DNA sequence: CATTCAACTCATAGAGTTGAACATTCCTTTTCATAGAGCAGTTTTGAAACACTCTTTTTGTAGTATCTGGAATTGG
DNA sequence: CCAATTCCAGATACTACAAAAAGAGTGTTTCAAAACTGCTCTATGAAAAGGAATGTTCAACTCTATGAGTTGAATGC
């Protein structure tokens, strides 16, 4: 009668990740407040990537995001560069280097 | 002639190596490691193969040509490529 | 260069990072 | 029958940029960083419960995996972020 | 040409140095990428295919590639 | 109250060598050894199983990891040991 | 009437299967898979034990010490590629000079 | 001044069994930059490993485990 | 003549040695000096094997990341080390291995 | 695939810079005792937190029908 | 080179629906707080010797401009 995503007021499904936490062997016991934080932590990633995104994609007069907006948000920042740091994005190119 | 060529080539995200060519390759390579039988291929596995070796050849030419620089000249040779091999480590470049 | 207990051959690691024809 | 999040990637997009689209193969792409991120952080609180002799995965073995994982201020803002979001929910 | 290994051309190679940034080009570059290539595709192939024969498939799917390569250390995301 | 492999290591090392001994460092390094190899081959096994929508870990997931993480002839020969063991130990 | 003597091995088979079902692996574990990990165990450090005892030997020694653990491990390709990203203490490096420096 | 007490012959030492045969002066203090950069870095993961138990002595486990989380494996204090 | 050649037998007799280069008292010093910079204001204990064991890990990370930065002096055309050459080891080892 | 020539690489010598070698000294690290006590390790237990089960609703998840951003071509 | 037109592939919008997750209750288990014990980290004292620090010097190292020999990017078919 009341999910526990508007609980949390977030957007990302907290259920759905508390049975992968569940499913995926990782504990015998898992608590109440890790799919939760789990899940306020991933939505805060994506919005933070998404943003920079969008910023990319209106620089291009573009009103729809591709992958090669995608790897331009990720490449032009320090700590996403660091975090993804061994991933490749595929049709998503290169950075103008000289 | 060569600048235009770069920057052209650094803004678009095609493949650049002909599909069929890469496909018998592969399929050659394949067919080497079994006992004689022929195994079937689905187009998202060679297009995902194609993707990540190409990334892996831009990359390598990156640091090669790093390397090129730092010697001092401006034509890349093939032992930039092995000492950035070397350097990387056994895991990465290989 | 060395032949272990079983007959697995025991080789030095003299060089990778070269193309080999 | 498959799953992904795309649903709520689009809610997140219309919430950041109200005139804004997106593509199918960004969409994959976005799964897959979730994906990828949701298992590391897993892991790492794993392997930290086993370390100190516990049978349990709570909020403090997240926020230390969190902190362990990611850099500066990206920890620092996701650590606000997490403590707030289960102080809203501990209240209801 | 005839072998499998001649049809990766100049051309292609060209194409992929001049994205990577270089700007000349020696003649001998072009069979190391070659051999470069063939090591490469060699493991990947290798890890790949007993992914797929460990199922009792016939058929080899992206995911074996997607999994060969994650666990050789090379994360790919837009097949996944 | 502390476990190791120690007995072991020092059976087989009296079965290669019948004339040689060990210290204590070296044996503390091959203890290291030991677990770490045993970590990764689990570790292997259990996402090959996770992979194929199983709940066993059987001979042939151990089989599979091993040929994933060794390089030719050591996994050649562990492929031999290990089946010659395992048709030595259903014989009884 | 132990299961390691049944198989013929030296390492424990009852250790490696319970440390194999408490450590979160899988819901259930076969019978073979302990025997099969502890075979190529035993298998692997039988070979680096025989490596080592070659090299303290070679090096008029009778005491295996780290150092001799260092010399055999990195003068065989196989189990240099396999313990590629691990550093042993007090075990030093490999006699390696460049050629252009020496006369 | 306590990163003034890793002095200019141990750097030359460690050079020497490194195989170098030629050091400028400059390299001293890149070496001092580099050593602190790698201290922080691990020292950081070793106190966090620390404080999320509820002690107030550094182990050498969690040394360990720092090291290994980055990618580099110790056998000898395991 | 003073000496011709020492630097060959200094490196010859410590490429055969395996004992730590560099004092323990400053390395303990600066240690818990970043310790207690890391920390708020509480002052962490330290016990002996944690120390050697940072000192271990210190020491083979230099002697690894000079023997490639000299690579890289050798590939350059001289046999003089420059910090130029330790910043493009440290680049192409990439961000997790270069720091 | 056939030419080519302007754009490269390579070897050498002179001007300037500098790091290894050495005498002396004294200061700083190392070694042999020495507790004091702050902090870590061991044992119980119980109240709160987590797992297990049946029911019903609501939400993602495919299928189906419309709408439009983006690519191409031609002309100025 | 940019601007305008038109076309269509590829988006968005729109519904049935079935299965997954709250609601509620019941049984299990586990981890923090308290008391006790011990243990090794730290701060101190007395010698001492050898290794770091200063200073000087000179043969060894680098930088740079230049001529001789090689080649690969551009072009047409």
């Amino acid at each position: 009668a009341k999910s526990r995503s508007s609980r949390a007021g977030l957007q990302f499904p907290v259920g759905r990740v508390h049975r992968l936490l569940r499913k995926g062997n990782y504990a015998e016991r898992v608590g109440a407040g890790a799919p939760v934080y789990l899940a306020a932590v991933l939505e805060y990633l994506t919005a933070e990537i998404l943003e920079l995104a969008g910023n990319a994609a209106r620089d291009n007069k573009k009103t729809r995001i591709i992958p090669r907006h995608l790897q331009l948000a990720i490449r032009n920042d320090e700590e996403l560069n660091k975090l993804l740091g061994r991933v490749t994005i595929a049709q998503g190119g290169v950075l103008p280097n000289i | 002639g060569w600048l235009k060529e770069i920057r052209k080539l650094q803004k678009s995200t095609h493949l650049l190596i002909r599909k069929l060519p890469f496909s018998r390759l592969a399929r050659e390579i394949c067919v080497k490691f079994t006992r004689g039988v022929d195994f079937n291929w689905q187009a998202q596995a060679l297009l995902a193969l194609q993707e990540a070796a190409e990334a892996f050849l831009v990359h390598l030419f990156e640091d090669a040509y790093l390397l090129t620089l730092h010697a001092g000249r401006v034509t890349l040779f093939p032992k930039d490529v092995q000492l950035a091999r070397r350097i990387r480590g056994l895991e990465e470049g290989l | 260069s060395t032949v272990t207990k079983s007959r697995r051959i025991s080789r030095r690691p003299s060089d990778w990072w070269v193309v080999k024809s | 029958r498959k799953e992904s999040y795309s649903v709520y990637v689009y809610k997140v997009l219309k919430q950041v940029h109200p005139d804004t689209g997106i593509s199918s193969k960004a969409m994959g792409i976005m799964n897959s960083f979730v994906n990828d991120i949701f298992e590391r952080i897993a892991g790492e609180a794993s392997r930290l419960a086993h370390y100190n002799k516990r049978s349990t995965i709570t909020s403090r073995e997240i926020q230390t995996a969190v902190r362990l994982l990611l850099p500066g201020e990206l920890a620092k803002h996701a650590v606000s972020e997490g403590t707030k979001a289960v102080t809203k929910y501990t209240s209801s | 040409l005839r072998d499998n290994i001649q049809g990766i051309t100049k051309p292609a190679i060209r194409r992929l140095a001049r994205r990577g940034g270089v700007k000349r080009i020696s003649g001998l570059i072009y069979e190391e990428t070659r051999g470069v290539l063939k090591v490469f595709l060699e493991n990947v192939i290798r890890d790949a295919v007993t992914y797929t024969e460990h199922a009792k498939r016939k058929t080899v799917t992206a995911m074996d590639v997607v999994y060969a390569l994650k666990r050789q250390g090379r994360t790919l995301y837009g097949f996944g």
